[PDB]
Parts: structure tokens; sequence; C-alpha cells
């Protein structure tokens, strides 16, 4: 019952979304961002818009960015939940999965509040975002932040000091910094065995360089070391809801660009400019000057990163999605190395990965 | 910014009382004991569930659901083959067949939306110029047969004048935003 | 600018090696996948596969091609590719399309 | 209740061209540096990142 | 007609817990071995 | 002494200093042979004796490791033993010589 | 479609040019100026097919 | 300034130009062209023969620790000679910065694999083989990683048709899952979407 | 152009003038160029459009009530830019995103005109001119449009 080689055999749910995004506009392409990380949408979505923007040469509005930066940590929370619980259920402990899910059930209500979509928002478009919060969103997000904590704690003393959860974990799928930094690890992979680095402390995008939070950093390097990261960040995720809900400006919330992102309905109705603007955005869409980049973000799993490369049409020439947890799941063998099956099952689950994200 | 997680600082400080605390630790099951009376304070909290057939969960004004034409209050399609929604319908399942009218107007013959291949993203409601097609707040239109999911000019039309009050009522509601 | 074989003398020895290990890997897949062939089936589309590409001359895609059928090999060794992709080759659902024009003419073009 | 929405930077009857603003045409070819077709000291990619400070809300979990 | 839009309420959100509260549970140990070596005795007995 | 480094697998090197002068030592030795010319040998030579400088001036490891600009000490050893295979491989390599083929007339244009 | 638009009456706008909404405001149709001039005919938005006169 | 312009900043486009001289006279031997995007993005072109001794470079070297291989993308220009253009995005840790290092490749003309160097690589080069068809030497084991098994293409390529040239359905009568000509029921509809007029001028190449 | 709109007045209305069975003319989308008036009166030589009035209140129109027929009649529906001139035909009938477009010779005429046949899944949509110097010169004639 001793693992001696791990071989993962992938590619079951590929689906050509990098040649498929060739054929479709930039905006006709955001979708698919959404479904590349299934657990965590806004952020994939969030990337994307950040590459756009860059190649566009233009600025999201103040308000925009804090509201991206807020449901960004949403999402975070959202995943994290998910790692966590599935990875406990799959080790054996079950009830934490049906405790959380009711809060990922909570956060659900938000995104479709704001969105009209409880997953697949499509709300983060390059440019800013599609509509504006309906009124009360934020006074039910404060409802919600204030108790979660106290959910979390209970999930905590749940598993966090239980003797057969620390044998279980501890001292399993130990990788070390430099092996980690060679086989290209990111976020957690990378934090959770001591390496200091997380990009949105290092390379700040959007707002993340006005709220303060810490960045969690184990020193054993094992599941246990990084299920205790991914519980402290989600904590940590709570400190920058707060301020960003303490801190949200006001103002438009997408680039007034009217070459860029749509006019209001009412100036579409009102003004020949604005509907002849309407129309071609949302026919041929605009067009990105020529040019190429690669977008990285840390996704509520790693390092999400799009090498976007445009020749001037409306149309990107090519969208290379790296996906946190390709290296990942690459380096799966090293990590389980001298490990039974079930310290593979564990090994896996502290990877979090999402096969949406690693076959794009 | 930093803060260790998992740190193991000072090992000295080893004491009869902090021995025999560790000692009933490991030998009584102290934490085990703990985890137990979490999940009993659990069982004795309200369930969370709804029963659900006669007790919908909470839906926004900006929910996508079923696909929907809606008319003018004297009763005309408003679709007057824009064409944009079909240009923009990121997963092709718009298809759009217009001709001239006998009255010397604007209208489509054949409109298909495959919802079978409609990923429900909005972005026809959103890019229709006169409030045509738009997405109704039903999210119970499961089919046994497959052609029963490709819809026609149609069956949206009635699935319009069905949900026309609630239609109504979200685009009152949330045209502000809009 | 070769790939592995300078020539296509070179070349030729390491397409007739390939050759080799699939006619003695034949037997093995037709017996642990327990497909409904028979090995001389299997070895005689063997050898169509390989002729289907006798008319390559240039040595870098003569090389190619071996490096995509021993890798197909590989594939089909280690049992990753399951019978239901082995059978594939074999086009047991085709209709042989007619070919004279006379025919052609009357099914479409 | 009904809300109202405040309007953009570029709500403006004047100064408000849009040559003035427009952010794609600024977008210039990148800038070649050593190039086939046309004692100095040590340099660095950027000034070597400093050392995290350990946090001061909880510094030990 | 003024702007009517999402914001926080004046003066800011009340502050959060977001920080663990894992409390120290107060049994002792020399209590913990006691009860049960007197329960052994009485049985005994 | 310092008990443990952050970074899982880089264990503590009690003599730093030793390390560092013998490593940075070999460096310099091996540049030698390179080509007088070698901007990689005018280049390393530099980064090498100023960090050989640094660890000669100071004696205390904090003091050190913040003069030196590498977080940890023993990473700052580890970064010196690649900086010396990185040179055993340039001696082989000979990147200093002019460039072994020119571009495709576009190869490097865009947009096409 | 065509009977609902035939059964309804033919509006009257003392102005030479009227403005067209699909008549919800900003919820209808962009807004179009339909002239009135013709009289052998009423001026019939094209978005909605609303028949305007002039008197 | 401008609400709707992204700031501009200058320090870094200085301090990544300084580098791209830093490297183009350190490895002379390689590297054919360098360039800083108004993004501030290092991108150094190199001969292809030199991918290994540049990476190795860049890893090792104490004023350059890019420790981390972001991805290993390859883009397809079918016009020039070369088609594809292999982009090994790279990051340093200790200096907080990314560079890009770009090559080119044909059909015929594999790439060294730099697994030696990073080992992250080992599953980005089999894609590039599985889609592209670029080749790798040396790899220590290449395969297709997201393709079908019996898979006949490189989906990548710009040629290659969207829908490919097969489908799969069950077949009652041999009972299993066999392979046919693709046969779609409304066919992609491409939209010819390009305006008439020209946007970006600096673009506007002369004759 | 700009992104926004400053103009905070009602707009100018223009009649739909009755030109014939081929051209419908919605004249109010009509930015007043006279590129259909130079057609008329120099490549078909017609001289029957023509500008009308001054000011906003010009219009571009048979000031009476006639049919603008010709041989090369058709072309305004390809010369004017702004959809003001239209086919009575082909109205709605398709987008210019849709449609395919190849490129074919007229046969109606004995001329030798050559055209693009733009087709839209399966249908024939329009004719419309293809620009052969000797031959056709961008224009082609009313029958085979
Ligand atoms: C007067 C003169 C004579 C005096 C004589 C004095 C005798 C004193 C005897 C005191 C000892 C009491 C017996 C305790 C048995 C437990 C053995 C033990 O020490 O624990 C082992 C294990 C803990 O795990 P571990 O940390 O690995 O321990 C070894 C560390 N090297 O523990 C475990 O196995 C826990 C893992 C299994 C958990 C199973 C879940 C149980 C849930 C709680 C059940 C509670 C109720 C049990 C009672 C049921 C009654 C019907
Ligand atoms: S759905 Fe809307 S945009 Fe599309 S044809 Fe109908 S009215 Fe026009
Ligand atoms: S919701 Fe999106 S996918 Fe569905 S029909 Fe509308 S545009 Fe197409
Ligand atoms: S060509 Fe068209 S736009 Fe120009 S004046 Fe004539 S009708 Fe008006
Ligand atoms: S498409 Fe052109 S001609 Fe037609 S209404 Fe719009 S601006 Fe006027
Ligand atoms: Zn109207």
């Amino acid at each position: 019952e001793m693992v001696r080689k791990c071989d993962p055999h992938i590619g079951l749910l590929h689906r050509g979304t990098e040649k498929l995004i060739e054929y479709k506009t930039y905006l006709q392409a955001l979708p698919y961002f959404d479904r590349l990380d299934y657990v965590s949408m806004m952020c994939n979505e969030q990337a994307y818009s950040i590459a756009v923007e860059k190649l566009l040469n233009i600025q999201p509005p103040p308000r925009a960015q804090w509201i991206r930066v807020l449901f960004g940590e949403i999402t975070r929370i959202l995943n994290h939940i998910m790692a966590v619980t599935t990875h406990a259920l799959d080790i054996g402990a079950m009830t934490p999965f049906f405790w959380m899910f009711e809060e990922r059930e909570k956060m659900f209500e938000f995104y479709e509040r704001v969105s009209g979509a409880r997953m697949h928002a499509a709300y983060i478009r390059p440019g800013g975002v599609h509509q504006d919060l309906p009124l009360g969103l934020l006074d039910d997000i404060y409802e919600f932040s204030k108790n979660f904590s106290l959910r979390i704690d209970e999930v905590e003393e749940m598993l966090t000091n239980n003797r057969i959860w620390r044998n279980r974990t501890v001292d399993i799928g130990v990788v070390t910094a430099e092996d980690a930094l060679n086989y290209g690890f990111s976020g957690v992979m990378l934090r959770g065995s001591g390496i200091q680095w997380d990009l949105r402390k290092t390379q700040p995008y959007d707002v993340y360089d006005q709220v303060e939070f810490d960045v969690p950093i184990g020193s054993r390097g094992d599941c246990y070391d990084r299920y205790l990261c991914r519980v402290e960040e989600m904590r940590q995720s709570l400190r920058i809801i707060e301020q960003c809900l303490n801190k949200m400006p006001p103002g438009e919330i997408k680039v007034d660009d009217a070459k860029v992102s749509p006019p209001k309905r009412a100036e579409m109705k009102t003004s020949m400019e604005s509907l002849i603007h309407h129309f071609k955005l949302y026919t041929e869409g605009y067009q990105v000057p020529p040019g190429a980049t690669y977008t990285a973000i840390e996704a509520p799993k790693g390092e999400f990163g799009v090498y976007l490369v445009s020749d001037g049409s409306s149309r990107p020439y090519r969208c290379k999605i790296k996906a946190p947890g390709f290296a990942h799941l690459a380096g799966l063998d090293k990590m389980s190395k001298g490990h039974m099956l079930a310290d593979v099952v564990a090994i896996i689950g502290t990877q979090d990965i999402v096969f949406g994200e690693i076959d794009r | 910014t930093y803060k260790y997680v998992n740190k193991k600082e000072q090992e000295s400080e080893v004491d009869m009382k902090s021995a025999t605390d560790n000692a009933a630790r490991i030998l009584m099951w102290t934490e085990l004991i703990r985890g137990l009376g979490m999940t009993l304070s659990y069982l004795f909290r309200e369930p969370a569930t709804i029963n659900y057939p006669f007790e919908k969960g909470p839906l926004s004004p900006r929910f996508r659901g079923e696909h929907a034409l809606r008319r003018y209050p004297s009763g005309e399609e408003r679709c007057i083959a824009c064409k944009l929604c079909e240009a923009i319908c990121p997963a092709q399942a718009i298809t759009i067949e217009a001709e001239p009218r006998a009255d010397g107007s604007r209208r489509t013959t054949r409109y298909d939306i495959d919802m079978t291949k409609c990923i429900y993203c909005g972005f026809c409601q959103e890019a229709c110029p006169v409030d045509a097609i738009v997405e109704g707040p039903n999210f119970e239109f499961s089919t046994e047969t497959h052609e029963e999911l490709l819809y026609n000019k149609e069956k949206l039309l009635n699935n319009g004048d069905k949900w026309e009050a609630e239609i109504a009522a979200n685009i009152q509601a949330d045209y502000l935003y809009r | 600018k070769p790939i592995f074989s300078r020539d296509l003398n070179e070349a030729k020895r390491r397409v007739r090696e390939l050759y080799r290990a699939w006619y003695r890997e034949v037997p093995n897949t037709v017996h642990l996948m327990q497909l409904d062939i028979t090995v001389k089936q299997g070895r005689d589309k063997v050898r169509e596969m390989f002729m289907k590409n006798a008319h390559v001359t240039d040595p870098r895609v003569v090389d190619l091609l071996v490096i995509k059928g021993k890798m197909e090999l590989q594939e089909t060794i280690k049992v990753w590719k399951q019978r239901t992709h082995v059978m594939r080759f074999f086009h047991e659902t085709e209709t042989p399309r007619p070919k004279d024009f006379l025919s052609k003419f009357y099914m479409g073009h | 209740p009904p809300p109202k929405l405040p309007v953009g930077p570029s709500h403006k009857l004047s100064n408000n061209y849009y040559c003035t603003r427009d952010g794609r045409r600024e977008v210039v070819p990148p800038s070649i540096i050593m190039s086939s077709q046309k004692e100095k000291k040590a340099v660095t990619p950027a000034p070597p990142m400093k050392r995290w400070e350990l946090s001061k809300d909880q510094p030990y979990l | 007609s003024k702007v009517k839009q999402d914001m926080p309420p004046p003066g800011g959100y009340g502050p959060i817990d977001y920080k663990r509260n894992l409390p120290r549970r107060g049994l002792s140990g020399y209590s913990m071995f006691a009860v049960g070596i007197g329960a052994l005795i009485f049985g005994y007995w | 002494l310092k008990k443990t480094t952050g970074l899982v697998g880089l264990a503590v090197c009690d003599t730093p200093h030793e390390r560092l002068t013998i490593l940075y030592t070999k460096t310099l030795d091996i540049l030698k042979h390179f080509p007088k010319h070698a901007a990689y040998r005018k280049y390393t030579e530099q980064i090498t004796n100023e960090k050989l400088d640094m660890v000669k001036a100071e004696p205390d490891v904090k003091k050190l490791e913040a003069l030196l600009q590498g977080g940890e000490v023993e990473e700052v050893i580890l970064q010196a033993e690649k900086e010396l295979s990185l040179a055993r491989k340039m001696l082989k390599w000979k990147p200093w010589e002019p460039l072994v083929e020119e571009p495709p007339a576009n190869q490097w244009k865009w947009p096409i | 479609a065509i009977d609902l638009i035939a059964q309804q009456p033919v509006n009257e706008v003392e102005h030479r040019i009227i403005a067209c909404d699909g008549g919800g405001g900003a919820l209808g149709h962009p807004k179009v100026y339909i002239n009135l001039d013709k009289e052998t005919k009423t001026g019939t938005c094209g978005y909605c097919g609303l028949q305007f006169k002039q008197h | 300034k401008r609400p709707t312009v992204r700031p501009r900043s200058d320090v870094t486009h200085k301090q990544l130009s300084a580098f791209g001289e830093y490297v183009a006279e350190i490895l002379p031997k390689y590297v054919q062209q360098v360039q800083v995007s108004c993004l501030d993005e290092l991108e150094i072109c190199i001969h292809p023969d030199g991918v290994i001794p540049t990476l190795t470079f860049l890893r090792d070297h104490t004023n350059a620790q890019f420790k981390s291989l972001a991805d290993l993308t390859a883009v397809d220009v079918p016009t020039r000679q070369n088609r594809f253009e292999i982009v090994y995005n790279l990051l340093s840790l200790r200096f907080n910065s990314r560079i890009r290092v770009k090559t080119y490749a044909d059909e015929l003309t594999p790439i060294d694999s730099i697994v030696s160097v990073h080992i992250a690589a080992n599953w980005y080069e089999r894609e590039v083989w599985d889609m592209f068809g670029v080749f790798f030497f040396n790899h220590p084991d290449l395969r297709r990683i997201l393709t079908d098994y019996g898979f006949e293409g490189h989906p990548f390529r710009k040629d290659f048709p969207l829908t490919g040239y097969v489908e799969l359905r069950y077949d009652d009568e041999v009972k299993r899952v066999v392979a046919e000509p693709v046969e779609l029921a409304q066919e992609f509809r491409k939209f010819d979407l390009n305006s008439p007029w020209e946007a970006f001028p600096a673009y506007r190449q002369p004759p | 152009g700009s992104d926004r709109s400053r103009f905070l007045e009602g707009k100018r209305a223009v009649e739909d003038k009755n030109i014939g069975p081929l051209v419908k003319t919605i004249m109010t989308r009509c930015i007043q160029c006279t590129r259909c008036i130079r057609f008329a009166s120099e490549i078909a030589g017609v001289d029957d459009l023509g500008t009308t009035g001054r000011g906003n209140d010009m219009q571009v129109g048979t000031y009476i009530e006639k049919m603008f027929m010709s041989e090369l009649s058709g072309n305004v529906i390809d010369i004017c830019p702004v959809g003001a001139l239209t086919s009575k035909p082909y109205a709605f009938t398709a987008r210019p995103w849709e449609t395919r477009k190849t490129e074919s010779i007229d046969v109606m005429d004995a001329v030798g005109s050559n055209i693009v046949v733009s087709t839209r899944t399966g249908e024939v949509m329009r004719i419309l001119p293809r620009m052969h110097e000797d031959i056709n010169e961008e224009w082609i004639s009313d029958k085979t449009r």
C-alpha cells in the first residue's frame, strides 16, 4: 500500500479554452475565466480585467477598485472554505463541510444579489464592474462578516488540536523551500514552507496597497502547517473586508471611456454618440492596442496569471493561462515520495486543485 | 508583514504541574471530548434547511434565469431585429432570421435560443437596445426531452406573457443601476 | 540539422526498430486487452499504419514520425490507452464512401 | 429606496475633448535597447526587496 | 435629486472580531487523575 | 546562535564567515581563468569582492546579513555556492563569444 | 403582433415633429423624432410602431 | 492627473533597461534583441541554442536570482519562417521582479529542454509538444498531456480547425465509444467585425 | 470622435419621399453630403436628385415626386455613406457581420460586370459591386443588383 510512483494523468477536463478564446472578442471571452477556476470565480476574472486594462492603458475607477478587492476577499473565503472542508471530508472528518457550506451559500447570496448569478458572475469586466452594489449589500456583508469568525473558530475547535488530525497531516507532504521554488510552486505551497512571498504585498494590484493584512508563513512545511496557513488567510480576508467596507468610496464604477465600457442605458436611449458606442461595443468590441503582457494575481489558490498577446484587433491573438495548480500537481510525485495511499489522498488536498484551471 | 502560524518558541519550561497536565491531556482524551462537545452543541441548534418545494429561497432582481421576449403595452414584440443579441451571445445560442413585415416594420421570423448552449450570462438582455430579450425569474424549466430545450420565438413570447409581471417588477426595481 | 538521425539510411534503422517493437507488442495487447481481433489482424494493421507514411523522405520528418509512433507504443505498453481507443484504428463503423464519379455525382459531391 | 447614482469625471460639457484623455492612443511601441537589426557597475533588475517586518497585531499564532 | 448610492454608515461600521478565540480550559490535571484513582479504589473495595 | 531558519530544508551554518570567505575566494579564483575582457568576469568580480569585503568588515551575523541584503546568511551561502557552480559552467559555455547566428528577416517583429 | 398594432388609436400631437419613446420613458426604446409633414398618412414610430397625426 | 489613463512611472522602466544592457553584454553569444515595453516588462530575445545557458545564468547569477518559472508559453505566428515562439516567463523573488525570455522554433527544429534548470518545466514542455508540436530535446518523459489518448493533431496551431476532424459517440452495434468524422448541426458562424479604419497610428507600417 | 453628447436640444426631422420601388428613402438619417446628387448628375447623368432650401432644413430629394430610375440607379445605395438611401428588397434581411462574402462575376449583363454575392447560411442575401477598374469600375446595373 506504499506509493512508489505517482503519474497524474490529466486532460480529462480539457476543452480547449485557450483556442476558443482566440475566436471571441475581449468582452466575449470574460465568461471563460469565471469557469477556469470555478471555485474562485471573481479572482480569475479580476486577473483577466487587470490584464486587459494594462493593454488598454486605462485605469479602473476608485469605487470599482475597492469593490473588486472586497469581492476578491469574499472569493478567497469561498476558496479556502472549499479547500479546507473538502480536504477534511476526504481525510475523514465530515461535519465541518456541512457547517461551512451554509456560509458558502450566504456568500453565494451576496454574489447573486450583486451580479445576478450565484457563481460565474462575470461581474468584473475590463474597465471596472458591470453594475454598482445594490443598496444594503454592504449592510448584509457586515452582518455576515461580524459572525463568520465564530464559525471558523468552531471549525478550528474541531480540527486544530485533534490528535487524529495532527497525526493524519503533520510531517506529510513536506516540501523544502528551494525544491518548491524550483518546482514552480506558488501561494501557500510556498508560504507554508517559510518562504515570505505574497503578490498582494510584494507587487500590489488594485487597492491591496492601502489595506493592512498579515501573511501567514509556516515553519515545518507540511499539510498541517498549510491548513493553519489557509485558516489564517481566511481571518486576514475578514480583516481586509472590514477595511474595504469602512473605506468604500463614492463615484462611478466603470472607466468613464465610452469606447471601452458600455454607456448607461439612459444615455444609450437619448444620445447619438452613446448609442453608436453601445452598438459597436456589443458588436465589434474594443480594439486593444497591439502588445503582449503577463499579468499575475494572488488567486485564492496561488498565482493565477494571463499571458495575453494582442495584434490590434478586437479579439486576442493568444491567451495563455498560467494556472496556480499546474506546477503543484506536477510536484505531487516529489511530495508523495515515501508515503502511503492515505497520505497521498491527504497530499492532494493541500494542493487545493481545481481541474478546470489545471486543464484550461 | 508576516505572522508565524506554527513556530515553536520557548522549550525549557518543564514543570510537575505542566507534566501532569500533558499526561492528563494524552490519557484522558481531553481535546477529543471537547470536539464531541462541539458536535453536541450543534445538535441542539435550529437546522438551517428549508422545505424547498413550499419555500423557495431568496433571489435578487438581477437573477438570470429562463429567457423571455417582452412586449409593449400595446401588445407588440419589442424585438426589432437589432441582431446585437445574436452578435454578442458568447456561446452563439441565439439565431435570428428576420424579414420585413406587411406593415412596413422590422421584425424577426425565426428567433431561436438553444438553452443547452446558453451560458446564462445576461449579455443579450444588456445588449438589447429595446429591452426585448430578458432573463426572467424562472429557474425551473427542466425538460425530459432535449428537443424541448431548443426554444423558438413562440415559446419565448409565451414565457414573456407568463412572467411579464415579475419581469416588469425586476426591471422597474433595477433599471436605475443599469 | 537533423532531429536524431543524420540521414535516411540512419533513420530507416530506427523505423525498423519501431516496427519490431510494435510487432512484438501486438500479441500482448490483443491478449491483455481482450480485443476481439486476431493477432494476425493486429499485425496487418500495424503494417498498414507504417505503410501509410511510406512516401515521406525527409530525414527529420521520418524522425518525427518515429517519435510519435514510439510514444504511441509506450501508451499501449503501459495500458494507458484502453480498448475503446485501440479499436479506433480499425474504423469498424465506417462504410467506405464510393470513389467513382458516376456514383459520387449521385451522393452529393 | 430608489438609488440615484453619481456621474463620472468626464461628465463635463467643456474641456472634455477625448484627445486629452484617450488612454488607448498613448501605447507607444516597445523601446528597443539591443538589436541585431541595428568600468561599468553591477546592476540588479531592481533594488533588493527589504525584509518583511514581523507583525505586531498578534506576532505568533 | 442628490445621489443615493451604497455607502458605509456615517462614522463607519463597528469593529469586527477576526482573530482566534480558542480559549484555554481550566481543568487542572491532578484533579483529573485523583477522580479516577478515587473511583478505582472505591470500586476495588 | 540562530536556532532555526524559517525556510524548510536550509539548515543553520555554524561557521558562516568561514564558509562565505571560502566560497567567495573560490569564485574569485575560478574567475581568473575567464578571458580578462569577459563582461561576466568583470561583473562577477565586482559583486564577489563587494560581498567578501562586507563579510570581512562585519563580525556580527545579524549586521552581516543586513549589510549583505540576502535574508538569512544560510541563503546567502547557498547563493554563493550557486554562483560558483554558475562560473564553472560558464567557463565551458563561453558566453563572451559573438552572436552565433543573426535572426531571420522579421523573426522578432510584432504586430505582424 | 400585427392585429395588436392594428387595434389601437392614432395619437394626436399639435407640433410638426413629435418625439417617440416606447412609452416607459427610460424603459422604452431610444428616443426618435418623427416628422408629421405628410398629410396623406400618419407618422409611424420605427421602434414601437405607434402612429401620430398633426392637428 | 488623468482619471481614465493609467498612471505612468519611469523608475522601473529605467531599472529594467539597465538590466537589459547588463544581460545583453553578459551573454552576447545568444541574445539577439532586448526591449522594455510601455508596460515596463523586460523582454530578451535569444537564439534557441542559448535557452539553457541563458536560463541557467538567470537562475544562478547573484544579481539576477530568477528562481521561479511562471510559465513556458508558445505562440504561433504562421507567416514568419519559424512559426513557433517560445516564451519563458521568469520571476525573481529577491529583487521582486519579472523577466521574459523568448526564442523561436519550427516544426522540425527542437528547443533544448530546461528541465535540468527548472523542474517546473517538466509539464509545461509536455503541453507545448502536445498542442503546438514543438519537440523538446532530452525531456525525461515527453507525452501528450491535455489531448485524447489516440489524438491526431496539434490543436493550438492556428491552421488547426476549431472543431477538429473527429467527433465521438456511442454505437449500440459495437457497444463502444467510436470516432467519426465531425458533423455539426449549426456550423461555427464566424463574424467579420474588423473595422475598415486604423485605430492606432504608432503601428502603421510604412512602405 | 468624442465619447459623449453635449447636444441637449431636440433633433431635426425630415420627410421620407417616394423615389420608386428600389431606393427606400429614410431621409432623416442623412448627413447631406451630396454624394447621391453628384452621382446622379455625373455617373448616370439623370439629373433627378437635387438639394432644396437652405440651412438645416435643406433636403436632398426630388422636390416634385419623380421616380429616379436608371440603368445605374441602384448605385445610390452603395455611394450613400449613412443609411439614408437603402434597398427596398434587402431591408432588414441580414447584418454585415453575419454574412459570407464570395466574389464572382455577373452573367445577367453581357458587359462582364464583377460582383460579390454575399450569402448568409445557404441563402444569397444581396448582390453588390466588386471593383474592377476596366470593366465595372465599382458600378453595376440595377438589373444585376
Ligand atoms: C490504585 C492503584 C491502581 C492505580 C491504577 C491507575 C490506572 C490509571 C490508568 C489511567 C489510564 C486510563 C486509560 C487511558 C487509555 C488511553 C491510552 C492513551 O494514553 O492514549 C493513547 C491515545 C492518544 O494518542 P497519542 O497522543 O498518540 O498517545 C501516545 C503518545 N505517544 O489515545 C487514543 O487512543 C485516542 C484515539 C482514539 C479516539 C477514539 C474516540 C473515543 C471518543 C471518546 C470516548 C470517551 C468515552 C469512553 C468511555 C466509554 C465507556 C463505555
Ligand atoms: S432581442 Fe433585443 S437586440 Fe435582439 S433582435 Fe430582439 S429587440 Fe433587437
Ligand atoms: S444569457 Fe448569454 S449565453 Fe445566454 S442567450 Fe443571452 S447572451 Fe447568449
Ligand atoms: S449620399 Fe446619402 S448622406 Fe449623402 S446627401 Fe445623399 S442621401 Fe444624404
Ligand atoms: S448606423 Fe450609421 S447611418 Fe445608420 S442610424 Fe447609425 S449612425 Fe446613422
Ligand atoms: Zn416609439
